[PDB]
């Protein structure tokens, strides 16, 4: 900051009307395009051989396994299984794979009926962190939005020290510009469309 | 840290001077933990007063629990870098 | 009358890595925020 | 009868209105002035933002409009411009560096970037050969983020230039910018990689020299004028009228720009 | 004598800094003093005409270097001689927008804080705040 500078810094919010809607909408346009490229082409259409709902299938499975309850017998992890147990495991594994792909995340049942290999366990643990974290982030941004605090993150900086510690003003100004726009802008997508 | 200084002072008093801290001394420590927001030290001091002294001022115990609730909800119960998933080759040993 | 000073010599601008508050938002953006800090330090060293 | 195509890219309405008044008053109505967003010939683009359809962004120091401070300087600054997509869509300059990090395939984008750099390199070497210089200066931002776009830029620009037989010297953005503003006579031809910082440097050089008009070479093949201020736009219009085959009108606009930069329309 | 000789070589480009840093207004101030320009112009008078002209030209270019690249591109479009007035007007417009956005008292404290980092003289800061206030109404 050596030397008398020509101008004073003011918040670079010239286009303060960066309507949250438009910024989110642009984020949606960007996110979808990249996802489509990464995945590739929509897979070729498939016609169902039979018509049935997931809920109906789950109800039928529960009915089938409910009759064979007395017939079931406690078996240890290291003992050979019962035909009943084999059927239950297969059905629940398929059902909960479908549910984990759909979006419903009962992280207890998905654990019991889908987790076999330690690699599978690691993947589940990663999923549980992501789901809970994203959710709590929305809650934080919800309270943050209700307060009007800037949606974007704000670094823990003391710019008065920054100008003092530098010898040239150009990089110092730029850092303020970058982090000012970051906080000024929003960084959320229209998840409705992302999921779709 | 105010807490560290007071604990060291107590250590000097009990060990190098042979004087048993009273209820008043521990209450001051508990007040500092509550005031500073260090809700985990309050739990340990709470047991100390419940063990050596006769219980803890219920006003401070409730306040300490209240401090815990705040960061329990704020996503700051444990420093995040600690909670980051790591691996055998994913840890930076400085 | 010995050497006085090297006017050519300039003290390098000591960079400081930006530190972000430890919230859930930071953990989700840990990689992204780290990249910004690295870019900031690179800009400071080179100048722009 | 004839048509002049006005493109607006981040330009305030005042500049566009001034340009329209200047052309109407000078031309006299013989040549109409239509507004659009893309063109290949007889086009003037107003505003710092880069228009759609331009691959080279050359700029020089015209002898007539040399500022007294920069009298006698002769350096050509050519900025390479990658193809520009819609504002919502991800630009190539950013896609080429982010997709690689994300693991997405980057074959088509690399091919498009390679073609743009080759064309820009060919323009730069042609200018260098015309001026007689033996070595050109490549400018690449040394930020860690742009560790892929610049790498391709260097790999291709040096390949083409070395194939042509001239030398290349790579440099960053801050050092070259300071040299170009302070001691520009030590640089003959400087190519700039496609980055926002390089665009600002090109604008700063075009303005510090005293206000000039930049030349954009498009994919279709041709030259279109570009300005950002009253004087620069006025010079851009004067050159465009000269291209259409109007000498006296071009000279009058140039004289008015030299005399009264901010109020050329009333000056002439 | 050595200081003036070093400064002349530095401006001419013959002499580079230790780390090859850009020779801006800020860089010179930290070594050759705030008024390096004053002690250089007087020294140049003891040199032939060609060197005197080069010194004047280099000094003028260095003063233009006191602005950032973005500021030069935005404001120096219509020539360097008009750069200062254009930059001042743009800064004043920003001040007016700030005042209309978040009151005056905050703006007063904001300008004061900015003057601290800007190394601005109190008189210059007082003149600026008065000018923007007058421009408002």
């Amino acid at each position: 900051i050596s030397g008398v500078s020509p101008l004073l810094y003011f918040p670079p919010t010239t286009t303060s009307t960066t309507n949250r809607e438009d910024q989110i909408n642009k984020n949606t346009n960007i996110a979808i395009q990249m996802i489509k490229r990464y995945k590739g082409e929509v897979p070729p259409h498939y016609t169902r051989k039979s018509s049935a709902t997931i809920e109906q299938v789950e109800k039928e499975i529960d009915a089938l396994l409910g009759g064979a309850e007395k017939l079931r017998k406690t078996s240890t992890d290291d003992q050979p299984m019962d035909k009943l147990t084999l059927m239950e495991r297969c059905l629940r594994h398929a059902l909960w794979s479908y549910h984990k792909e759909e979006g419903r995340y009962d992280f207890d049942q998905i654990g019991r009926w889908v987790v076999y290999t330690p690699e599978d366990e690691v993947k589940l643990a990663q999923l549980k962190r992501e789901v809970e974290a994203k959710e709590k982030l929305a809650a934080l941004r919800k309270r943050r939005e209700e307060e009007g605090l800037p949606g974007g993150p704000v670094p823990r900086i003391n710019w008065p020290q920054e100008y003092s510690s530098f010898i040239d003003r150009e990089p110092v100004v730029a850092k303020r510009i970058r982090y000012d726009t970051l906080a000024s802008t929003t960084l959320e997508r229209d998840e409705k469309q992302i999921e779709s | 840290s105010k807490f560290c200084a007071m604990m060291d002072l107590l250590e000097e008093m009990q060990h190098r001077n042979r004087l048993k801290p009273n209820e008043e001394s521990w209450t001051w420590v508990m007040k500092e933990c509550v005031k500073s927001g260090q809700f985990r030290l309050g739990y340990c001091i709470q047991q100390v007063m419940e063990t050596e002294c006769k219980g803890c001022p219920a006003d401070l115990v409730k306040a300490n629990e209240a401090n815990a609730q705040k960061a329990k909800t704020e996503g700051k119960e444990h420093p995040g870098h600690l909670s980051q998933q790591a691996g055998l080759f994913d840890v930076k040993v400085e | 009358r010995a050497d006085e000073v090297d006017y050519t010599n300039l003290p390098a601008p000591k960079p400081q890595k930006t530190v972000w508050d430890d919230n859930i938002e930071t953990e989700v953006l840990r990689k992204y925020l780290d990249g910004l800090s690295q870019y900031d330090m690179e800009e400071a060293k080179y100048g722009v | 009868s004839k048509q002049l195509t006005f493109i607006s890219a981040g330009a305030t309405a005042a500049v566009l209105q001034s340009a329209s008044a200047i052309v109407s008053k000078v031309a006299g109505g013989r040549v109409q002035t239509k507004t659009a967003k893309e063109a290949g010939r007889h086009a003037v683009v107003v505003g710092p933002e880069t228009p759609i359809g331009v691959h080279t962004a050359v700029t020089e120091v015209p002898k007539s409009a040399q500022d007294p401070l920069f009298s006698g300087v002769s350096t050509v600054v050519v900025r390479a411009v990658l193809p520009r997509a819609a504002p919502d869509s991800v630009q190539l300059r950013d896609a080429l560096d982010v997709y690689a990090s994300a693991g997405i395939d980057t074959k088509e984008e690399v091919r498009s970037a390679t073609e743009a750099f080759k064309k820009s390199a060919e323009v730069a070497v042609g200018k260098a050969k015309a001026k007689g210089v033996k070595r050109i200066v490549l400018v690449v931002k040394q930020a860690s983020k742009h560790n892929c776009i610049n790498e391709l830029f260097k790999k291709i620009s040096t390949e083409t230039i070395e194939s042509a037989g001239l030398t290349t010297e790579v440099v960053g953005t801050a050092a070259v910018a300071n040299q170009l503003i302070v001691n520009p006579e030590s640089l003959g031809v400087v190519l700039l990689n496609d980055v926002a910082a390089t665009e600002q440097i090109e604008l700063a050089f075009a303005g510090v020299v005293g206000g000039v008009s930049r030349v954009y070479h498009t994919v279709e093949g041709g030259k279109i004028s570009a300005g950002h201020s009253f004087k620069s736009v006025a010079l851009a219009v004067a050159q465009e009228l000269r291209e259409l085959g109007l000498s006296s009108e071009a000279d009058k606009v140039e004289a008015a720009a030299s005399k009264n930069p901010r109020a050329v329309v009333s000056a002439l | 004598s050595t200081k003036m000789q070093t400064l002349h070589k530095l401006l001419t480009g013959e002499v580079s800094f230790k780390n090859k840093a850009p020779v801006k207004d800020c860089n010179i101030v930290h070594q050759f003093g705030e008024n390096w320009a004053t002690e250089l112009s007087a020294y140049a008078k003891t040199l032939p005409a060609e060197q005197q002209k080069i010194i004047v030209r280099q000094i003028a270019r260095v003063k233009l270097t006191r602005y950032t690249v973005a500021e030069l591109a935005a404001y120096c479009g219509d020539g360097p001689a008009l750069l200062d007035e254009t930059a001042r007007a743009a800064n004043i417009e920003q001040g007016v927008a700030f005042v209309k956005a978040k009151g005056v008292e905050a703006f007063e404290k904001y300008v004061a804080e900015e003057s601290t980092n800007a190394n601005w003289k109190p008189e210059e800061a007082k003149k600026f705040i008065e000018d923007v206030k007058a421009k408002a109404k």
